[PDB]
């Protein structure tokens, strides 16, 4: 099988910036070769095929080069909505293959996230169940890190993290975090801690509240 | 208008078998070759096989061979990938798509079909509002928890409210789904008027809407 | 008077070695080969059977005839007296024949299977390979009864000489006219067969660029036409298990090259264009594994059997016309040079056939 490797795994780019994805073929693939977006699970659109041919609708800012082994895909001005998984295919030889991907990331400002709290709804205490829900929202640059503190020191166990990818508009990402608790655990303390660190600041971003209210 | 149109997302116990489904439309489905492709979370894509419609012929990757078979059915223009002997290695994204052509200006892609291989029991979902602990700006949300397979669908106030939304990715925890969304809006908006996150769970074929009230 | 007398024991012991460690590499590599194919059932074929039919003559030799060749060779004398080498003799001259003729038995195989493939896969078999072993081993002694019929000095009748030239083509001449005959024919067809396959690809190819660059289904038509007479053809080119396997990534070849042709009868040229499309990437897969051992790796039998067995022969000829200029030692060395044939035959099918070089390496 041919085995196209991609280069780099990830790219941070400033609008404005002209950019040159990698792709190269363990073997030849002479110029049977193309190049797609996918912004996430969303099906690839095609940008590129046949190494040099432009497809009909996409724009001029994009544009492909190369033969054999080196493939070079080409954003010579980068914009905004550009973000994304760069991903080349070759069609030489069975079995088809692409590669792993170039993750376009792009700068604007830094941004401090907006962190808001949450205790748990009366609803779920009414199944017996305490969740503490954390957003920090539309921050920059992505990397982040959020620990919990239940009346003073550090809890592990419970936490579920999730985060968006970048943002279309303002280029900018958000992460939820849930402490889940038992009923019994959550009312044999007082006070709920979400500590987050982020280069917008050395010391870290703290939100908090008592059940006492 | 062409386009390929999917079947929808299935869960399914490991050992068993399923079909995907790929109707075809504005072009005469039997004169071009469709491909079948997989890819995972964090992942490159794979071709699975391609089949040709107006004789189903096929050709499948090594890698997929017992796997994957690729059959056809003329009659309504639609084309079928049964995998067999499912494992946890075979929940991703199926797609089929008719390939890139020198001669044609375009390629088209089906939206993808979600499989997820478990014994996990569907579980409709809990779904928690979540309120202001009691500020130009205020930020409510939704928690919704305890649910599976994925998807649910969520939006607020039956759709109106898009703007300054994030509703985060799904997250299991053994065998149960957590997901949650943010919606920020000014100070005169809410509490005036109300918010409301709607929650579908088709699995469950389960609607809940819950209005954001303050604590 | 006998040469070896004036050869001090600095040597003699240097001359044990050598002919101790020649006769016991051919006991232990034509054992190694026998075993080979005694221990594996894909192996169990009936080509693979005359293998091990030759190295157990060339088993013989190692045993019978090299190590009670030495103390003779050595000495330059005979200790074990009359009734034991009549049938030292009997061995050597039979078992240094059937070595012989059994590459002719072999030859025959490779000669019947790439001329005949189709036929004489039915008379080839276990039964059918086992008279040849066994009619090459009943007419090899049928050579050594002539002499029977009429101390300290071993050797064969050289009084009629009728016999002597009649030992001489029976075993020699005749297996080396007929070993130039099958390799000629062989190698002729070998060549003509990657030719054939040459001209194949060549067409292949170079219709396929035909419908690229084509303006009309017309010519569409007899381009892809002429890749399925090609392809349906290569498919022919080189039982059941491994072959399924290379005939398959044809029968995809071809059914692309059917529903192309569809589309082109249909009238569809773009459509057609398309789906041959799909052809290179087809044929490009199928190149790797286009681009002859069983045929070259013969050429180094005949080779190492001529540089072996013609000295000796000649030499065996020449000897009863004519001392002319002659030592008892280039007579006694070209007999070790046809005896080393049992040592190089084994050595041969590990380099050359691809079933021993994965047995030795374990
Ligand atoms: C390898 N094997 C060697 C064996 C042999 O020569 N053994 C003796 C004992 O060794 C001698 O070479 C000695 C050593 C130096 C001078 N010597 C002689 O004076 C006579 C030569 C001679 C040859 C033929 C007829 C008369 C005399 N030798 C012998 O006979 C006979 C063979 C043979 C004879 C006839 C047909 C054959 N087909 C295959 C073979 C063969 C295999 C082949």
């Amino acid at each position: 099988d041919i085995v196209l490797t991609q280069s780099p795994a990830t790219l941070s780019v400033t609008p404005g910036d002209r950019v040159s994805l990698s792709c190269r073929a363990s073997q030849s693939v002479s110029n049977y070769l193309h190049w797609y977006q996918q912004k996430s699970h969303e099906s690839p659109r095609l940008l590129i095929k046949y190494a040099s041919q432009s497809i009909s609708g996409i724009p001029s800012r994009f544009s492909g080069s190369g033969s054999g082994t080196d493939f070079t895909l080409s954003i010579n001005s980068v914009e905004t909505e550009d973000f994304g998984m760069y991903f080349c295919q070759q069609s030489n030889s069975w079995p088809l293959t692409f590669g792993a991907g170039t993750k376009l990331e792009l700068r604007r400002a830094d941004a401090a996230p907006t962190v808001s709290i949450f205790p748990p709804s009366s609803e779920q205490l009414t199944s017996g169940g305490a969740s503490v829900v954390c957003f920090l929202n539309n921050f920059y640059p992505k990397d982040i890190n959020v620990k919990w503190k239940i009346d003073g020191s550090e809890r592990q166990n419970g936490v579920l993290n999730s985060w968006t990818d970048q943002d279309s508009k303002d280029s900018t990402y958000s992460m939820s975090s849930t402490l889940t608790l038992t009923k019994d655990e959550y009312e044999r303390h007082n006070s709920y801690t979400c500590e987050a660190t982020h280069k917008t600041s050395t010391s870290p971003i703290v939100k908090s509240f008592n059940r006492n209210e | 208008q062409i386009q390929l149109q999917q079947s929808g997302p299935e869960l399914v116990k490991p050992g068993a078998s399923v079909k995907i489904s790929c109707k075809a439309s504005g072009y005469t489905f039997t004169d071009f070759y469709i491909n079948w492709m997989k890819q995972r979370p964090g992942q490159g894509l794979e071709w699975i096989g391609w089949i040709f419609p107006g004789s189903g012929n096929t050709h499948y990757n090594e890698k997929f061979k017992g796997k994957a078979t690729l059959i056809v059915d003329t009659s309504s223009s639609t084309a079928f990938m049964q995998l067999n002997s499912l494992t946890s290695e075979d929940s991703a994204v199926y797609f089929c798509t008719r390939p890139v052509s020198y001669y044609y200006d375009f390629d088209y892609w089906g939206q993808g079909t979600t499989l997820t291989v478990s014994s996990a029991k569907t579980t409709a979902p809990s779904v928690y509002p979540l309120a202001p602990v009691c500020g130009s700006s205020v930020t409510l949300g939704c928690l919704v928890k305890g649910y599976f397979p994925e998807p649910v669908t969520l939006t607020w106030n039956s759709g109106s409210l898009s703007s300054g939304v994030h509703t985060f990715p799904a997250v299991l925890q053994s065998d149960l789904y957590t997901l949650s969304s943010s919606v920020t809006v000014t100070s005169s908006t809410w509490p005036s008027q109300s918010i409301t996150c709607n929650v579908a769970h088709p699995a469950s074929s389960t609607k809940v809407d819950k209005k954001i009230e303050p604590r | 008077y006998i040469y070896q007398d004036s050869i001090s024991l600095p040597w003699k012991v240097l001359l044990v070695m050598l002919l101790a460690l020649i006769t016991l590499a051919t006991t232990l590599s034509n054992a190694f080969v026998i075993a080979t194919v005694y221990r594996t059932r894909k192996l169990h074929t009936p080509a693979n059977y005359l293998i091990a039919s030759l190295a157990v003559t060339d088993l013989l030799v190692s045993i019978l005839v090299m190590p009670i060749s030495t103390m003779y060779t050595v000495t330059g004398r005979w200790t074990l007296g009359q009734v034991v080498c009549d049938f030292w003799l009997s061995s050597d001259i039979t078992c240094c024949t059937a070595s012989i003729w059994h590459l002719c038995v072999i030859a025959l195989d490779r000669y019947w299977a790439i001329t005949d493939a189709v036929e004489y896969s039915a008379k080839r078999t276990p039964k059918r390979a086992a008279v040849m072993i066994a009619l090459v081993w009943v007419f090899s002694i049928s050579i050594s009864l002539p002499p029977f019929f009429w101390v300290s000095e071993c050797v064969v009748n050289t009084d009629h000489i009728l016999y002597t030239v009649y030992s001489t083509v029976g075993a020699f001449y005749f297996p080396t006219l007929l070993l130039i005959a099958l390799y000629g024919r062989i190698y002729v067809e070998a060549r003509s067969r990657i030719a054939d396959l040459e001209d194949n690809w060549e067409t292949l190819n170079d219709n396929l660029k035909v419908i690229e660059k084509a303006d009309n289904a017309a010519q569409v038509k007899d381009a892809l036409t002429k890749m399925r007479a090609a392809a349906l053809d290569a498919q022919k080119a080189t039982d059941s298990p491994e072959m399924k396997d290379f005939r398959h990534g044809f029968d995809i070849l071809v059914g692309q090259i059917d529903d192309a042709l569809k589309l082109a009868n249909e009238g569809k040229v773009k459509e057609a264009q398309a789906a041959a499309e799909q052809l290179k990437t087809t044929r490009n897969a199928y190149i790797q594994k286009y681009l002859r051992k069983a045929t070259k790796t013969l050429g180094i039998i005949l080779g190492a059997f001529i540089v072996c067995w013609l000295p000796f022969f000649i030499i065996s000829l020449v000897m009863p016309i004519c001392a002319c200029w002659f030592h008892l030692a280039i007579f006694d060395f070209f007999t070790w040079l046809g005896y080393l044939n049992s040592l190089i035959n084994p050595i041969i099918y590990t380099m050359s056939n691809e079933d021993f070089k994965q047995a030795f390496h374990k």
